[PDB]
């Protein structure tokens, strides 16, 4: 019953200011509604339905987006593992010999598979710099055991 | 005034005085 | 090169439904007002309120000086206004 | 309407030679299709030249 | 002289006057329809398409509600360029040659509302113009639509002439609608009646007591089914690819690390 | 054996559980 | 046609078709169905000369618009 | 509910002539309907 | 060109579309 008279008081409080406000500034009668006035509400109104709908799509989809960071092989690990009993061949290289593919280079590779769709796809689809050279080293010295 | 003939309704007008 | 998921759930499905979810239920909280805007022009148009925030504060004043035995006999006027719509059409005419 | 189906062999029989003839297959159908319905009428015997 | 001839003549003129708003904004809705469903640069572009069908429908109420023939003929000229160029804009399809094919429909529903005119009694929703079945059923599908009756309202009353509010707006239209439903019930009571005290039939009780249950047993149950199914699911074989056995003996020098692989 | 009659009860009927009769 | 293919075949005379003939005096006119009539046959010549393999909707299109013709003329 | 679609009806038309001074008026005539009950019940009776 | 006077109606009005009057 408290609550009862406080809900019933802000209400005719709410009320009380707008009867008072309309007898400070009357409305004359068949005034239309003031276009101005019409079209700021109304905007408001619409720009929050769209902020319901569009806008977290656009969120969602410009942080989704952002995909795509350059992962190159440091090392040309190729261990020939050989012998059944004892694998071996285990010449490689590392980011020295490695060359991460220039542009130009790039244009190189995918043109000499060109004739190839897919093969030319392949190469052109990964970023410049994105393909890396195995330049794996042959030389042994390491003899075998 | 706008406000005061939105809130002139009395229980005349509901009279069935002939609504065709 | 490699894909960083900036997603969390799954943009596919995941968030998708999820936002599917939020449109719905911010659709029923907008319904909420313009669907039942027509249930309380019995208690929100009435054309002069002095009468009723009179009742309303001297329940205020009657309990300031404590004299609570009238408090419980306005609280019934106010309820019975409350209850009687045709009494308060009477209670709020704009003039008398 | 036999008039007219010869006007459509024309037509595709330059569309379907790719060549220099076949260009005027082409010109030959749109100009008997535009001035066409008259020697329909006026070619039945009159001069179909 | 000529264009200015041709768009005199579409302007002033001595037509007639239709009202084919009802069948342009169908053929919006099933535009916007098949954008939505056609999601699949992309999520980027069917966006943007989102919010031009959303904004070239609103602009469409505004005409039609303000009657302005001169206003549709901007709108129309404008759209279909703009629509066309967006044609060469496919860097981001049957998706977009049905999406083309249905705003060609409406881009000649809008042609005819330019050359016939704008009739006088423009005000008055379609579904409610009859009181039957259908019209009901029709009526009470929009107001489902998440936010179409809002939208209607809040944009017909920015056009519109009015002296009332939006607040006030709001609740002519809702009475307005709440009355409607009820005159359809009425009307449906008057035309098929039901004899004074005939039980409820008990196939109509089953079947709406029926959905209601079993809509509750997917409120709680289904839920827990779907959520186990998934779960259960658990088990890749792992088994060790080599056996590395580094017998690291000398403690300055750890050795003894033969070791195998796959093949044994 | 739901008849058509009985159908477009069903169907009303679920309506005016949601919206009014 | 539109549907079919693309660029400066057809977005001419679809764009046309809705900004003139059907935002027109009651019949389109005479000079649209003439214009509509020459720039098919226009884009024929054209794509015969060579877009490669160029493909004929415009067959069906050419003989629609004589045909619509003839029937205005019999009136 | 005849009676009260009525009155929502010539609303609209009242606004579609632009005869704006008369929609406050018809308006003033739903807000009574829907703020006495008792009214209501007069007004949605049957037959009369 | 929103006038003050269309400023507070403005704002009131949408005051009135979320709390009475
Ligand atoms: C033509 C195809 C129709 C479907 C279009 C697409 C479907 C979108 C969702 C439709 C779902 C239909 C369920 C309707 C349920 C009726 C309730 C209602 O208010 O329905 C309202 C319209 O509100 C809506 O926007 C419909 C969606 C309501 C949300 C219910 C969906 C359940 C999913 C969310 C679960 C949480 C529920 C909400 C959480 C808290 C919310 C405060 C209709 O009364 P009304 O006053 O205009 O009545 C006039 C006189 N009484
Ligand atoms: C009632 C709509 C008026 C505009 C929204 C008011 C601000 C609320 C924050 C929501 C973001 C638009
Ligand atoms: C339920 C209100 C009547 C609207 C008719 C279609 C609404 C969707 C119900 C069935 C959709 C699969
Ligand atoms: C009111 C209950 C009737 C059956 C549910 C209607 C369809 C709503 C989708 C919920 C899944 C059962
Ligand atoms: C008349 C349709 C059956 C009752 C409605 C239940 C929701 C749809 C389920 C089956 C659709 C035909
Ligand atoms: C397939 C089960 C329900 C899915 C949605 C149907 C909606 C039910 C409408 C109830 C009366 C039309
Ligand atoms: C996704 C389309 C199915 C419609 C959603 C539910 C409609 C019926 C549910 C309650 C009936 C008013
Ligand atoms: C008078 C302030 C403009 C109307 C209120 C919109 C919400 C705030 C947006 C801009 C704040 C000045
Ligand atoms: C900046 C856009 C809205 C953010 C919050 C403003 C709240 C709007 C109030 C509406 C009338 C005061
Ligand atoms: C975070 C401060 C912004 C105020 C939140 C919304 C206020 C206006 C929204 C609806 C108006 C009653």
């Amino acid at each position: 019953s408290w609550m009862c008279v406080e809900d019933i008081y802000a209400n005719i409080f709410i009320i009380k200011c707008s009867r008072e406000t309309e007898k400070k500034y009357p409305q004359p009668k068949g005034q239309k509604k003031k276009k101005i006035v019409k079209y700021g509400m109304g905007g408001l109104i619409i720009l929050f339905l769209i902020a319901i709908i569009w806008f977290p799509l656009l969120f969602m989809s410009l942080v989704r987006s952002v995909v795509g960071v350059v992962n190159q092989p440091i090392d040309v690990t190729v261990t020939l593992k050989l012998g059944g009993y004892e694998p071996l061949f285990t010449m490689s290289a590392q980011q020295p010999s490695i060359i991460p593919f220039t542009a130009q280079a790039y244009e190189e590779l995918s043109r000499q598979f060109d004739p190839q769709p897919l093969a030319m796809q392949f190469i052109s689809q990964y970023s410049p710099e994105d393909i890396v050279t195995a330049q794996i080293e042959g030389s042994s010295g390491a003899l075998w055991r | 005034d706008h406000a005061t003939v939105i809130h002139s309704g009395d229980y005349f007008l509901f009279e069935s005085d002939s609504e065709e | 090169k490699v894909s960083p998921p900036s997603l969390g759930f799954l943009a596919g499905y995941g968030i998708m439904g999820l936002y599917v979810s939020i449109v719905l239920v911010i659709g029923k909280f907008v319904r909420g007002f313009f669907s039942e805007i027509s249930h309380s022009i019995m208690f929100e148009e009435l054309p002069c309120v002095d009468r009723i925030l009179k009742l309303c504060q001297d329940i205020f004043l009657v309990r300031e000086t404590r004299e609570l035995e009238l408090e419980e006999e306005l609280y019934a006027k106010l309820i019975f206004l409350y209850r009687s719509p045709e009494t308060m059409i009477k209670w709020t005419r704009e003039k008398e | 309407y036999l008039f007219w189906l010869v006007l459509v062999v024309v037509f595709v029989t330059g569309a379907t030679r790719i060549s220099i003839f076949g260009l005027g297959y082409l010109l030959a159908c749109f100009y008997l299709l535009l001035f066409g319905t008259a020697l329909l009428q006026r070619d039945t015997r009159a001069r179909l030249v | 002289p000529l264009r200015r001839f041709f768009h005199d003549i579409l302007h002033t003129k001595y037509r007639a006057a239709t009202d084919v708003y009802a069948l342009m904004f169908l053929a919006d809705v099933v535009d916007f329809i098949i954008i939505i469903f056609g999601f699949w640069q992309v999520p980027e572009a069917f966006l943007v398409m989102l919010l031009i069908q959303f904004s070239t429908m609103v602009v469409d109420r505004a005409l039609y509600l303000r009657k302005t023939v001169l206003g549709k003929l901007a709108f129309q000229v404008a759209l279909v360029l703009a629509i066309h160029l967006w044609m060469f804009f496919i860097l981001p399809n049957v998706v977009a040659q049905l999406w083309y094919f249905v705003k060609c429909i409406y881009f000649a529903l809008s042609a005819y509302q330019i050359r016939c005119g704008y009739p006088t009694r423009i005000l008055g929703n379609f579904l409610t113009k009859k009181y039957n079945h259908l019209n009901l059923f029709l009526f009470q599908g929009f107001r489902l639509v998440p936010f179409l009756v809002e939208l209607r309202a809040v944009m017909d009353w920015v056009w519109t002439d009015t002296t009332l509010s939006l607040s006030s707006w709001m609740c002519v239209e809702d009475i307005y609608a709440n009355i409607f439903i009820i005159k359809c019930s009425r009307e449906t009571e008057k035309k098929y009646p039901q004899p004074k005290g005939q039980k409820k039939k008990k196939i109509v009780k089953y079947g709406m007591g029926g959905l209601i249950i079993l809509f509750l047993i997917a409120i709680i149950w289904f839920p827990l089914l779907f959520m186990s199914l998934v779960r259960s699911v658990v088990g890749v074989v792992n088994q060790p690819i080599d056996v590395t056995v580094t017998l690291k003996l000398g403690g300055y020098e750890p050795l003894f690390t033969m070791s195998a692989q796959q093949p044994s | 054996c739901c008849e058509s009659s009985d159908c477009l009860e069903i169907c009303m009927e679920c309506c005016g559980i949601c919206f009014p009769s | 046609n539109h549907m079919v293919t693309a660029s400066a075949g057809s977005l001419v005379l679809p764009v046309l078709v809705f900004l003139w003939a059907m935002l027109s005096i009651p019949r389109p006119s005479k000079r649209f169905w003439m214009t509509a009539i020459v720039f098919t046959e226009i884009a024929v010549v054209v794509k015969y000369l060579f877009t490669d393999g160029y493909i004929k909707y415009d067959l069906v299109q050419l003989m629609a618009l004589f045909f619509h013709r003839s029937q205005l003329l019999c009136y």
